[PDB]
């Protein structure tokens, strides 16, 4: 009926032309407004196979969320081994809104409803649906924000775990708030987490971890090293670079409830959309702050005979990002 | 012509730190991982941890956390590697490797295709010393440091040269079997 | 997390015999191994990539195959520029190494006299391998005062020599010498 196919897929969001948010200003010019009733058919007796880490739609979501950065934040000089570039600055309103992405005619979308699925592999409870759900693309490192939610348990997703140069996106199933402030070393921040929250969501991951590994323990550290934009929980909040020192999430003894983040606001960052630095005009006046749901998590395992198998935060290609959303979805040709 | 090339031997004290270089070319310095594998004198392979030039994330192998440290250059296409708090049984050679995929390609990573020349290590309380040379009525080459030594018989006229055994005293010797043997230890500046 | 074993840990064959190497994951569950080749002094050269890929230069002669548990390397024929030893690696895991050899003789031996004195015994030419030496003064067994080292296979013969070295109170200095192409052992003394 239907065969894995590839081509051009479209985007779908409710953004307001009124707005002069940078994201849906954005929208306005590239994407369609939501259908608003959708009808999805789940199909009974059918088994699919998908592969996150095969899939074409990160591919476009890449490009396009590269597109939103492209206008929605340009840096002031960008550079390159090949090219610098100086150009207008500005500062804009930004807040990421949730996209879609739906199919053309002669193609749809299929989604697995499997609570647990990892995201390589058949799929009993299939559905079919013309356009994904609204997506929003945060940029992040260690910590996956505002996404989705595990429906059940927690899932532990990889394309090889023994491999220890592969991602480990975490989809955690209870959410954690952080709240990153700069108020008005004066381009420091700072970020608040209740430590039992997180602990919790620490410990129901450990676990889960160690139900993929034999009778081995489990341990959190730091980075190995890399990029600030790796070793630190970094992100943008309002047009703002802020890169938090997570030292205090991945550790083995979690602090008190409320545990604090040292951040920096940084007008020199590593592009993720290249290979190059961005520089940007300096912080604006004012309260920034930035109340985040974390979703979840990409970790990496240190590889050699070890009794105790550790895991570190890492930041990976975005595109990862894109894949815990995204893992849940194929593109198939009527 | 994909060519991966390495610093010259380096030889440090105990207790102290190593820095060894590995210089890539012909290709994209970014696409690809570079690992680091040692080799202890007659003995099996040791990986040691890979390094993402993209972003410069890492991981290391357990055995040595804090003991060693890998880092990149991306506009001089380098790859760094350096262990502190030496011990004597790191004296190996040392190499870089490369993946056969790019990263981007996500397949099976440790497949390594392309290696470097390798860097020979010497962690060791010794001191230069040139060697003495004894006649086997061949020629006993012994107490010298570090390796290598070479030996030639009436000047390359004639043509069992030994590996050199590490005696207790952290110095080396071997042998080898008119009649004249020519012994050259380079470190020394020595020529007998 | 994994460990890789390679059997035998040597291997003595003839040009234009069939070679197979076995490589054993311990509780393992990946399909992927690649295989490595290593001369003295050379870096490693990667033979087979992917457990049944042949690597780009490499000769229709080696094969690789197995899967899960239990892995072949294949040469149809050996020749002369083929051994080496031999590596399995999965993952950042490699194996202890195979020793291939070319599989073909009684020592000549020699005793060599001298703060310090270092005698010296030369065992010349011997194949197999295993070989003792023994000091001796005033046929008084010696331990723990000499050092030996051996040469890789002769690139004509085949065979392996072996240097040992002993490091005025004592009047004879033996060095006595077993080894299966010998009847009996051979004592060289001064
Ligand atoms: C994850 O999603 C939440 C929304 O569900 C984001 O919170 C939003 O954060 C932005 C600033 O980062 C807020 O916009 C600002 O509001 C203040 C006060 O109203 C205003 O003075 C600024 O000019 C700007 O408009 C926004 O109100 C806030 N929304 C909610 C519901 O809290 C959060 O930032 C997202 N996380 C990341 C990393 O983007
Ligand atoms: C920049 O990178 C290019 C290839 O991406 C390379 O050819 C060039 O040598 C680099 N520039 C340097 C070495 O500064
Ligand atoms: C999330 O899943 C874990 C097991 O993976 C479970 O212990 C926990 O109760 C779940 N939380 C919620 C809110 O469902
Ligand atoms: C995080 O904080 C710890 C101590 O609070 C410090 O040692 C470490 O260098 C910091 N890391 C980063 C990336 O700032």
């Amino acid at each position: 009926v239907w065969k894995e196919a590839k081509t051009t897929l479209f985007c779908a969001s409710d953004a307001k032309a009124y707005e002069k948010e940078c994201h849906n200003v954005w929208a306005t010019h590239a994407c369609v407004p939501t259908d608003p009733n959708p009808q999805e058919v789940v199909l009974e007796n059918v088994t699919e196979n998908f592969n996150m880490w095969k899939n074409d739609m990160v591919d476009q979501m890449q490009e396009d969320v590269i597109s939103i950065w492209d206008q929605c934040l340009k840096p002031c000089v960008k550079l390159t081994n090949t090219s610098t570039l100086t150009q207008a600055c500005p500062k804009v309103t930004f807040d990421p809104i949730p996209i879609h992405y739906c199919a053309p005619a002669g193609y749809a979308i299929l989604k697995c409803n499997n609570k647990t699925f990892n995201g390589k592999g058949p799929c009993n409870n299939v559905s079919t649906v013309q356009c994904t759900h609204g997506i929003k693309p945060v940029v992040s490192t260690q910590l996956l924000l505002n996404g989705s939610l595990a429906e059940e348990e927690i899932v532990i997703r990889s394309k090889d775990l023994s491999d220890n140069a592969k991602i480990i996106i975490v989809q955690l199933n209870k959410s954690v708030e952080i709240v990153c402030t700069r108020p008005n070393d004066i381009r420091q921040a700072y970020c608040n987490i209740s430590g039992r929250n997180w602990s919790e969501a620490v410990n129901q991951v450990k676990k889960k971890l160690k139900e993929h590994f034999p009778h081995k323990n489990i341990s959190f550290q730091s980075s190995s090293g890399g990029d600030l934009e790796i070793t630190t929980h970094s992100f943008n909040c309002g047009g703002e670079f802020f890169y938090c020192n997570t030292s205090g999430l991945f550790n083995d003894t979690i602090s008190n409830a409320t545990i604090m983040l040292p951040c920096r606001i940084k007008q020199i960052i590593n592009m993720w959309q290249e290979v190059g630095k961005a520089i940007y005009a300096p912080p604006i006046k004012g309260n920034i702050t930035c109340k985040s749901d974390i979703t979840g998590l990409l970790l990496l395992r240190d590889g050699g005979d070890t009794n105790t198998e550790i895991f570190r935060p890492g930041g990976g290609d975005m595109r990862d990002n894109w894949r815990s959303e995204l893992y849940k979805y194929k593109v198939v040709e009527i | 012509q994909v060519q991966l090339v390495q610093s010259g031997a380096e030889v440090k004290k105990p207790g102290a730190s190593v820095k060894v270089s590995c210089k890539a070319s012909g290709y994209t310095f970014t696409g690809y991982y570079m690992h680091w594998v040692r080799q202890a004198p007659g003995q099996g392979l040791e990986w040691m941890g890979w390094i993402n030039p993209n972003s410069g994330g890492t991981n290391y192998a357990q055995k040595f956390q804090g003991r060693v440290t890998m880092t990149r250059d991306t506009s001089i296409s380098t790859a760094y590697m350096e262990l502190s708090r030496l011990r004597s049984d790191d004296t190996a050679v040392y190499y870089c490797a490369r993946g056969k995929y790019c990263t981007a390609r996500d397949y099976y990573n440790w497949d390594f295709q392309h290696w470097g020349q390798g860097t020979l290590v010497t962690v060791s309380s010794a001191s230069t010393k040139g060697p003495s040379v004894f006649p086997l009525a061949g020629c006993l080459v012994k107490d010298y440091f570090p390796e290598p030594v070479t030996v030639s018989w009436n000047s390359g006229a004639l043509t069992h040269t030994f590996p050199a055994v590490l005696q207790s005293s952290g110095l080396y010797s071997l042998s080898s079997v008119t009649y004249i043997c020519n012994v050259n230890h380079k470190p020394s500046n020595t020529k007998v | 997390e994994i460990v890789l074993t390679q059997s035998p840990a040597t291997l003595s064959l003839s040009p234009g015999e069939r070679a197979t190497l076995s490589c054993r994951a311990s509780q393992s569950v990946s399909s992927y191994l690649a295989w490595y080749q290593q001369k003295p002094g050379q870096a490693p050269r990667l033979l087979i990539y992917d457990a049944s890929n042949r690597a780009t230069g490499i000769p229709a002669r080696f094969s690789g195959s197995g899967s899960g548990t239990d892995f072949t390397l294949t040469i149809s024929s050996l020749e002369p520029e083929d051994f080496a030893v031999y590596y399995c690696q999965q993952y950042e895991f490699f194996g202890q190494g195979t020793k291939l050899e070319i599989k073909r003789a009684a020592p000549s031996v020699f005793i060599f006299p001298p703060g310090t004195a270092s005698v010296v015994c030369l065992l010349n030419n011997f194949y197999p391998r295993e070989a003792k030496v023994q000091w001796k003064v005033d046929n008084a067994l010696q331990s723990g005062n000499s050092q030996e080292s051996v040469t890789e296979q002769d690139s004509k013969d085949s065979t392996y020599s072996l240097s040992s070295t002993l490091t005025e109170k004592h009047k004879v200095y033996a060095c006595e010498v077993t080894h299966q192409g010998l009847s009996s052992p051979v004592t060289k003394s001064f």
